[PDB]
C-alpha cells in the first residue's frame, strides 16, 4: 500500500488541486513536467539495474511507471488524463503485487541481493510464476492494464493540442526507451532471482512454496489486471466523464 | 537462515548482473532442467478429482458448517444475477457471511504458530490458551526468562 | 459468407481454453492437472485443428469471392479512443491463418513425444497455445491496435518459450535478450503507429490503405517524417523476422526446445513481420525511401544470413541463420513490391525449414542416445556424422527440406525463388548479382548441413576416433593364451621392448615413468545405435514432406487470390555449383558418386593449404563471433547501458541523496556544534 | 452496420462495426462480484494451512512476520553465544 | 639438424590393446598444427573436414591435445588455451596456439592426439 494507493496521492493530487483548482497555472508548467516525466521514465528504468536489491528495484520501477501518471496530467488532453488515472490504477494493482511477492521471496530465500539468490524457480514455482506475469504486467504487456495504460498516455501525447510535433517527437521517443529499458530491468530481475541452477540447493533445503493465502494474494490483484488489459472501460468509464470536467477549463 | 557461526564471506562477488548459476561445463543437461527425467512408468493415478479434492483436503481450516457455507457463498452471489436482483441482501448477506465467519475464526483450537516469537522454547502444550479464559500469565512480558513450568 | 464470417471472432480464442485451464491448473492444482498430462495435448491439438478447418473454409470463401471481411467491434468508447479488435480476413490473413494452423498443429503432434520425457511439460503446451492464440489474433487484426498487441503477445510468448528450460542460464540469456529484441523492435512499432495516427488519424486499415493513396499531395505532412514514421514501423518487422539489426534473438533463441525452434521461426512469428510488411505494402510502395531502405536490409542479412550459417557446428544455429537468411529474401521481395513472390517464399520456406527442424530434432533424440543430453555433443553437427544408414525416413525428410530450400526443380520448390529472381533481376544490379550468389552458398551450407548429418560415417562410434567404442568391442585380444594371462597398465613403449637404443640426442629415458592405464572391456558393452523416433515424430514430418512436395505446384492462382528455361538453368547452375562445393568436400570418398581420379586432384591442388587457410580461417571466425555483431552490442548496447545503470544510480545514491541526506547530516552537525558552543 | 468500401489499390471491404459497450449497471455488477470473490478468498484463503508460516522454519528461528527479524536473529544470536561465552568464563571455561 | 622427437600416441588403442606411436620428425618449432598437418598425423579427428575447425587461429576447442613430457620445450598458455578450455587436466594444449620452440631445438615430447574420445588416463606423476 505503500506503492499500491500511498504513492497515487499526489499522482491524483496533481489532478485534484493542480489541474482543476489551478488550470491556467498547470497550462504553464505542465510544458517542463513532462520533460521532468520523461526524463523521470529512463532515469527510474535505469537505476533499477543499478541497484543489486530486489526491493529497490522495485521501488525504482515505482518512480518509473509513476513518469507515465506524471506525462499524463501534463497532458491537457482527455486519453493523457485518462491515462494517468488508469495507470494509478493499474500500478497499484501492479507494484503491490510486485512487492509482495519480493517480500515473500525474501521470507522464503532469506536473501536479498540479486547478485546471491540464483536459481529459484524450481524452489518457488508458483512464486516464479506469479513474479513473471506480474513482471510482464509492469512491462507495459497487452493482455495487462499497464500497456492500455502506457500506451493511452502515448496517444494523449500524441493527440495533444498543448504541444507540437517537434517536442511531440522528442517526448515519445524518449518515452518509449522506458519500454526498451524496463524490459532490462525486469527481466534481470528474473534471470537473476529464478532462472538458473545453484549446486549447492538441490533438496537438503527444499523451501516451502506459495501457500493458498500468498497465492490468493497474487491472483485476485492479477485478475483486475488481466480484466482491464481484455476491457479498459472498467477504469476509463468512471473517470473519463469528469476528465471532461477538467479539460473543459483548459480549452478557454 | 540460522549462521550459528559467521558464515564465510565469499572472495568472488561473481558479478552485479549475472546470474548466479553454474556454467554450462558443469551443467548435466536433462536430469537438472527436467528435460529429459519424467520416464512414464513412475507416475500416478488420480485424474483430477482424486487430486483436486486431495489438494482441497492438503490446505484446509475449514469445519464441516463453516467451509459448507464458504462453497455456498460465491454460488449465491452468483445467482445474486441471473437468477434475480435482490440489491442490498446480497451486501447484507456477505456482511453476515463475513463476521460469521470471523466469530467462527475464533477457533476453539490456538495453533501455536499464530503466538509471538519469543514462546517458541519448548513445553508449550502446557500452556492452554484454548481452554483457560482469563489466562493471567505475565510471560508476555519479553524481558526476562520466567519459569511458567506450573 | 453470409454468416460464416459473424464467426471469425473465435479462430484467435478457440486455442485460448487450454493455456487457460493450464495456467490456473498448473499454478492452483499442478499434481491433478498433470496427472492429466496427455489429454490436454490432444485437446490443444483439436482445437488447432477447429481452427485449422475454420481457416481452410474462408481461405476457401476467400478465392471464390474477392471481399475482404472486416468484422470489427468496440473496445473502448470514452473519447478519441473508439477502439476496435477487428478481423481483416484478406487473402494474406488467410495465408497465414492456414500457416499458423498446420505447422502448430503439425508441432503439437511432434511436442506429444519431443515433450513426453520433460518434467514440465503442460506449460509448454499452456505457451504454445497461448503463443498460436496470439499469432492467430495478430494475423486476424484490423487496426494497429490490435497488431502491437498481438505483436507484444508474441514476444511474451517468444520469452516464455526460448526460457521454458529457465534451470539453464543459456536459455536466460538467450530469452531476456530475445524479448529485448522484440522490444528494441516494438519501441519502433509504437512510436510508428502513433506517427500514423498523427499523419492519419486511423487507427484501422480500411482507411490507411484509402488515405495513403492521396495523403503524399497534401503540403503538412513532411515526406521526410512520413519516411521516419515508416521506417519505425518497419523497425518491428526487422525484430521479428530477425533482420540485419536486430537479428541476434533468433540464432540465440536455440536454446530452448526444438518444437520452438520449428514455431517461432519458420513458421507463425517470424512469419510475422513478414506479415505487417505485406499488409501495409499498400502505404509503403507510396512513401519513396522506405522501399529501399526495405530492400536494403533484406539484403544484408541475406549475406549476413548467409556467410553465418557455413561453419555453425550446431544443427539449429545452422537452421536458424539459415531462416535468417530466407527472411531476409522475403524482405527483399516485398522490398521489389512483389506482394506475391514474398508470400508465396514464405509459404514454400515455413513448410521446408519447419520440416527441417522437426528432422533436426528427430535427429538431435536419435543422437541422445548416443552422447547422452548435451547441446554441445547431442546437437554437433560434426559428430553426427552419418545417420543415413541408422534414420532413414527422417534422412528422406531432411533431404527434401534441404533440396527445398536449395531451390531443386522436380521434386522441389525452386519456382518460389525462380519468380524472386525473375523479379528481381531486371530491378537493379546490387541487389541481383549478390542475391543469386546468396542463394548459391543457400544450396552449399544447407547440403552442408545434411551430408555432415546423413552422410558418411558416423563420426562418433567411429573405430579411427572412439577409442572407447574400440575397447568395447575387442572383449579378447589377438594371442588367446600367448604374450599375457589377459594388458591395463601399459607403460610408456617408446621402444616398444625392441632392444632400440638412441643415438647422440638429448636423452632417451629419464625419470618420466607413466603407466598408460587403459580401459576394459565387456562392462555396458552394448552401446546401442540410434534407432528411429516413434511415429508421432514421423507423422509430422511425413505430412510436411506431403506439404512441400504440394507447395511445389502452386492458368496461375497468384492473380487469383491475391529468358524462362535461360534464367531457370542459371539459377539450377548456381545451386548445383553449391551442392557440387559441398559434395566434393563433405560427402566421403566411399560413398560419393565423383571419380576417383578427380577427387586425389581436388586435395593434390589443394595439398599446401594456405590460401585455404586463411578463407577458412575468416570464415570460421565469422561464423564463430557471429559476425562480430552481438560482440559489438554485448560491448556497446547492453554494457553500455550496463556503465549507465551504474552511473545513474551512482548519480541518485551518492549526490542526490547525497543532498536529502546531508540536510540530515548538517542538522545533526549543527546541532551538536551549537550544542557545544 | 454492413458497409461497402471502394479502395482503389487491392480490394472491397465489408466492415461491420458491431458497437456495443458492457454498460455502466454490468461494470458496477462486475465490480460487486470481484469484490465479493475477494471477500470470500480473503475469509477462505486466509482460514487455510498457511503451510510455510507455520512450520519450525520460519516461526522456528524467529518468525514474527517481520522482515528485520532475520537481521536481528542473526544480530543477537552473536551477542547470545558471547554472553554464553562471558557465562562460561566466569566458571572457568 | 636439429631434430625434435615427437610420438603422437593414437587415442584409439589397436586390436591388440596396445597404443601405437608414430615417431614424427619435423623439424623446428612454429606450431604444432602446422607440425601435425605438414607431417600427416590425425590432429582434429572429425573436425578434420575444410570448415568443421577454425584452421589455426584459436577460436575452436577442436585442436587439442594432451601432451606429457612436456615441460620443457614450449611456449606458456597465450591464454586462449587457458580460456577456450578452463576446465581440462591442465595437459591438454591447442597444438596451432601452442608452439614447441625455436629451430635449434631437441626433446622427446609426447602428445597423445584426441585426448577426447580415449579409453586411458596417463597417469602423469604428480608434479613438485
Ligand atoms: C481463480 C481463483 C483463484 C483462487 C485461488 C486458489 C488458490 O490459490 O488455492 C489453491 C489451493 C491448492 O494450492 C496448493 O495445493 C497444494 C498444497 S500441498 O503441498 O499438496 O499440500 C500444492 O500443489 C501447492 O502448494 C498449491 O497448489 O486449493 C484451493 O483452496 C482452491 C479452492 C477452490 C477454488
Ligand atoms: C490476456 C493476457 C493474460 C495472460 C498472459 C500470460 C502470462 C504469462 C505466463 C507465464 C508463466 C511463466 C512462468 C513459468 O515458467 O512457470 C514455471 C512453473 C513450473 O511449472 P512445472 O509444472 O513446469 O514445474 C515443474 C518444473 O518446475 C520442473 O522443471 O510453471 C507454471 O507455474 C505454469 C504456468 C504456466 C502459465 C502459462
Ligand atoms: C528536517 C531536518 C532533518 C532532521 C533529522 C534528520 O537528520 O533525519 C534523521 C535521519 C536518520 O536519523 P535516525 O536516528 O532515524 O537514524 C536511523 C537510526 O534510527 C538507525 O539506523 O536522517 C535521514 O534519514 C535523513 C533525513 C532527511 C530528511 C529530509
Ligand atoms: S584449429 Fe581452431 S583451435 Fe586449433
Amino acid at each position: 500500500l505503500l506503492a499500491g494507493i500511498l504513492l497515487k496521492m499526489g499522482a491524483y493530487g496533481l489532478v485534484r488541486i493542480n489541474m482543476e483548482l489551478l488550470p491556467h497555472a498547470h497550462s504553464m508548467f505542465s510544458p517542463w513536467l513532462l520533460v521532468v516525466g520523461t526524463i523521470q521514465i529512463i532515469y527510474a528504468a535505469s537505476t533499477s539495474p543499478g541497484q543489486r536489491n530486489l526491493k529497490k528495484r522495485i521501488a525504482y520501477s515505482s518512480v518509473s511507471h509513476m513518469g507515465f501518471i506524471i506525462i499524463g496530467i501534463s497532458s491537457i488532453t482527455d486519453p493523457g488524463l485518462n491515462g494517468a488515472i488508469l495507470q494509478i490504477i493499474s500500478h497499484g494493482f501492479i507494484g503491490a503485487a510486485l512487492f509482495f511477492l519480493a517480500g515473500t521471496s525474501y521470507d522464503r530465500i532469506r536473501l536479498v541481493y540479486l547478485d546471491e539468490m540464483g536459481g529459484m524457480a524450481i524452489s518457488i514455482p508458483k512464486i516464479f510464476t506469479m513474479f513473471t506475469i506480474l513482471s510482464m504486467a509492469s512491462l507495459a504487456l497487452p493482455g495487462m492494464s499497464g500497456f492500455i495504460a502506457e500506451f493511452i498516455v502515448f496517444f494523449g501525447i500524441i493527440t495533444s493540442q498543448k504541444y507540437f510535433l517537434i517536442s511531440k517527437i522528442f517526448i515519445i521517443f524518449v518515452m518509449a526507451i522506458g519500454m526498451i529499458l524496463t524490459p532490462i530491468y525486469l527481466l534481470s530481475m528474473l534471470r537473476q532471482m529464478f532462472y538458473g541452477y545453484k549446486l549447492i540447493n538441490i533438496k537438503n533445503f527444499s523451501f516451502f512454496d506459495s501457500g493458498p493465502r500468498e497465492l490468493f494474494l497474487s491472483i485476485s490483484i492479477l485478475l483486475p489486471i488481466i480484466g482491464i488489459g481484455i476491457y479498459p472501460d472498467f477504469v476509463l468509464s468512471l473517470a473519463s466523464d469528469k476528465v471532461e470536467s477538467i479539460l473543459s477549463n483548459y480549452f478557454y | 537462515g540460522l549462521s550459528q557461526i559467521e558464515p564465510d564471506i565469499n572472495e568472488d562477488p561473481i558479478g552485479q548482473f549475472e546470474t548466479n548459476s553454474i556454467e554450462m561445463e558443469d551443467f548435466k543437461y536433462g536430469y537438472y532442467d527436467g528435460a529429459h527425467t519424467y520416464y512414464e512408468g513412475e507416475v500416478q493415478k488420480g485424474t483430477f478429482w482424486g487430486a483436486i479434492a486431495d489438494d482441497i483436503a492438503a490446505v484446509d481450516q475449514t469445519n464441516g458448517f463453516q467451509g459448507l457455507i464458504s462453497c455456498m457463498f460465491l454460488p449465491a452471489i452468483a445467482l445474486g444475477m441471473y437468477f434475480d436482483a435482490p440489491g442490498e441482501y446480497l451486501f447484507i448477506g456477505a456482511a453476515l457471511f463475513t463476521v460469521v465467519f470471523c466469530i467462527i475464526e475464533m477457533d476453539k483450537p490456538d495453533q501455536p504458530h499464530n503466538f509471538e516469537p519469543q514462546i517458541y522454547k519448548l513445553e508449550r502444550g502446557a500452556r492452554d490458551k484454548l481452554i483457560n479464559d482469563y489466562n493471567t500469565m505475565s510471560i508476555w512480558d519479553f524481558n526476562d526468562k520466567y519459569g511458567d513450568v506450573w | 459468407m453470409e454468416h460464416t464470417y459473424q464467426y471469425s471472432w473465435i479462430i484467435p480464442f478457440i486455442p485460448l481454453p487450454v493455456p487457460i485451464l493450464l495456467g490456473v491448473g498448473l499454478l492452483l492444482f499442478p499434481t491433478a492437472t498433470k496427472n492429466l498430462r496427455r489429454m490436454w495435448t490432444f485437446l490443444s491439438i483439436f482445437l488447432l485443428s477447429i481452427v485449422m478447418i475454420f481457416s481452410i473454409y474462408l481461405s476457401i470463401q476467400q478465392i471464390f469471392l474477392s471481399c475482404i471481411h472486416q468484422n470489427v467491434w468496440s473496445w473502448t468508447i470514452n473519447n478519441e479512443f473508439s477502439f476496435e479488435f477487428g478481423y481483416f480476413i484478406d487473402p494474406l490473413t488467410s495465408i497465414m491463418s492456414i500457416l499458423i494452423t498446420t505447422v502448430g498443429i503439425l508441432v503439437l503432434i511432434y511436442s506429444d513425444n519431443y515433450m513426453s520425457h520433460d518434467q514440465g511439460y503442460l506449460r509448454f503446451f499452456a505457451y504454445m497455445g497461448f503463443f498460436n492464440t496470439s499469432m492467430l489474433g495478430l494475423v486476424t487484426s484490423s487496426n494497429l491496435i490490435q497488431v502491437y498487441f498481438f505483436w507484444e503477445l508474441v514476444g511474451m510468448c517468444s520469452y516464455l518459450l526460448i526460457g521454458f528450460w529457465f534451470t539453464r542460464p543459456i536459455a536466460a540469456n538467450a530469452c531476456q535478450k530475445a524479448f529485448v529484441t522484440n522490444r528494441v523492435g516494438d519501441f519502433g512499432l509504437l512510436l510508428g503507429i502513433l506517427g500514423l495516427y498523427w499523419i492519419t488519424g486511423s487507427f484501422e486499415f480500411q482507411d490507411l490503405f484509402e488515405i495513403f493513396n492521396n495523403l503524399i499531395l497534401n503540403n503538412r505532412v513532411n515526406l521526410l517524417f512520413l519516411t521516419l514514421c515508416a521506417f519505425l514501423l518497419f523497425v518491428g518487422p526487422i525484430a521479428k523476422s530477425a533482420q540485419f539489426p536486430l537479428h541476434v534473438w533468433l540464432p540465440d533463441a536455440m536454446e530452448g526446445p526444438t518444437p520452438i525452434s520449428a514455431l517461432i521461426h519458420a513458421a507463425t512469428m517470424v512469419a510475422a513481420g513478414i506479415f505487417l510488411v505485406a499488409r501495409l505494402l499498400p502505404l509503403f510502395i507510396v512513401i519513396p525511401s522506405i522501399m529501399y531502405i526495405i530492400s536494403l536490409i533484406g539484403i544484408i542479412t541475406v549475406l549476413l544470413g548467409a556467410t553465418l550459417a557455413l561453419a555453425q557446428k550446431d544443427i539449429k544455429r545452422g537452421l536458424a541463420y539459415s531462416t535468417m537468411s530466407q527472411l531476409g529474401y522475403m524482405m527483399l521481395a516485398l522490398g521489389m513490391g512483389s506482394y506475391r513472390s514474398a508470400l508465396f517464399h514464405l509459404i514454400t520456406h515455413a513448410y521446408s525449414k519447419a520440416l527441417l527442424f522437426l528432422g533436426s530434432g528427430s535427429i538431435i533424440h536419435s543422437m541422445e542416445a548416443i552422447v547422452g543430453y548435451s547441446p554441445d555433443k547431442s546437437q554437433n553437427m560434426i559428430l553426427m556424422g552419418g545417420l543415413t544408414k541408422h534414420v532413414p525416413i527422417t534422412k528422406t525428410a531432411f533431404l527434401i527440406g534441404t533440396l527445398s530450400l536449395c531451390g531443386i526443380p522436380p521434386l522441389a520448390c525452386f519456382w518460389s525463388k525462380d519468380e524472386i529472381l525473375n523479379d528481381s533481376l531486371l530491378f537493379s544490379p546490387i541487389f541481383a548479382i549478390i542475391a543469386c550468389s546468396t542463394a548459391g552458398l543457400t544450396a552449399f551450407y544447407m547440403f552442408r548441413i545434411y551430408l555432415l548429418t546423413f552422410e558418411g560415417h558416423l563420426n562418433t562410434y567411429f573405430l579411427n576416433y572412439s577409442g572407447k567404442k574400440s575397447g568395447s568391442f575387442y572383449s579378447l585380444s589377438l594371442w588367446g593364451k600367448e604374450e599375457e594371462k589377459k594388458l591395463t597398465m601399459n607403460n610408456t613403449k617408446r621402444a616398444s621392448f625392441f632392444c632400440n637404443k638412441t643415438y647422440k640426442i638429448s636423452n632417451n629415458v629419464r625419470n618420466q615413468i607413466f603407466i598408460t592405464v587403459e580401459n576394459f572391456g565387456l562392462n555396458t558393452r552394448t552401446f546401442y545405435y540410434p534407432h528411429e523416433s516413434d511415429n508421432t515424430i514421423l507423422f509430422p514430418m511425413l505430412i510436411l514432406v506431403l506439404f512441400t512436395l504440394f507447395i511445389g505446384a502452386i492458368n496461375q492462382e497468384g492473380i487469383d487470390f491475391d529468358e524462362f528455361l535461360r534464367n531457370a538453368t542459371f539459377s539450377v547452375s548456381i545451386a548445383f555449383f553449391g551442392i557440387f562445393i559441398a559434395y566434393c568436400l563433405y560427402k566421403p570418398f566411399y560413398s560419393s558418386l565423383l571419380n576417383l581420379t578427380l577427387l586425389n586432384s581436388f586435395q593434390k591442388w589443394n595439398s599446401k593449404r594456405i590460401h585455404w587457410e586463411k578463407l577458412i580461417n575468416f570464415v570460421y571466425n565469422w561464423s564463430y563471433n557471429r559476425g562480430y555483431i552481438d560482440s559489438f552490442f554485448k560491448t556497446s548496447l547492453i554494457e553500455s547501458i550496463r556503465r549507465l545503470a551504474k552511473q545513474t544510480t551512482f548519480f541518485d545514491k551518492r549526490i542526490i541523496d547525497g543532498i536529502t541526506n546531508g540536510v540530515g547530516i548538517t542538522s545533526f552537525f549543527v546541532g551538536e556544534v551549537t550544542k557545544y558552543i | 452496420a454492413v458497409m461497402v468500401q471502394q479502395i482503389e489499390g487491392m480490394r472491397d471491404i465489408i466492415t461491420e462495426k458491431h458497437v456495443w459497450h458492457l454498460s455502466d449497471k454490468a461494470i458496477k455488477n462486475v465490480y460487486m462480484f470481484y469484490i465479493m470473490f475477494t471477500c470470500w478468498g480473503c475469509l477462505y484463503f486466509g482460514s487455510a494451512k498457511d503451510p510455510f508460516y507455520d512450520s519450525e522454519e520460519y516461526r522456528g528461528d524467529g518468525g514474527d512476520g517481520t522482515g528485520y527479524w532475520v537481521y536481528e536473529t542473526v544480530c543477537i544470536s552473536p551477542f547470545l553465544i558471547l554472553l554464553g561465552k562471558k557465562e562460561k568464563n566466569l566458571e572457568m571455561h | 639438424p636439429p631434430a625434435v622427437d615427437f610420438a603422437f600416441v593414437h587415442s584409439v588403442l589397436l586390436p591388440d590393446g596396445t597404443p601405437d606411436v608414430h615417431w614424427r620428425r619435423a623439424n623446428g618449432g612454429q606450431k604444432l598444427r602446422d607440425i601435425m598437418l605438414d607431417s600427416n598425423i590425425e590432429l582434429y579427428g572429425p573436425y578434420s573436414k575444410p570448415l568443421s575447425n577454425c584452421a589455426g587461429v584459436g577460436t575452436c576447442a577442436t585442436c587439442m591435445v594432451e601432451i606429457v613430457n612436456g615441460k620443457e620445450l614450449l611456449n606458456p598458455r597465450t591464454d586462449i588455451e587457458k580460456e577456450k578450455l578452463k576446465r581440462k587436466p591442465k595437459n591438454w594444449r591447442l597444438a596451432c596456439q601452442t608452439n614447441v620452440g625455436n629451430p635449434d631445438s631437441t626433446g622427446l615430447v609426447v602428445i597423445q592426439q584426441l585426448p577426447e574420445w580415449k579409453a586411458h588416463e596417463w597417469n602423469i606423476p604428480k608434479n613438485i
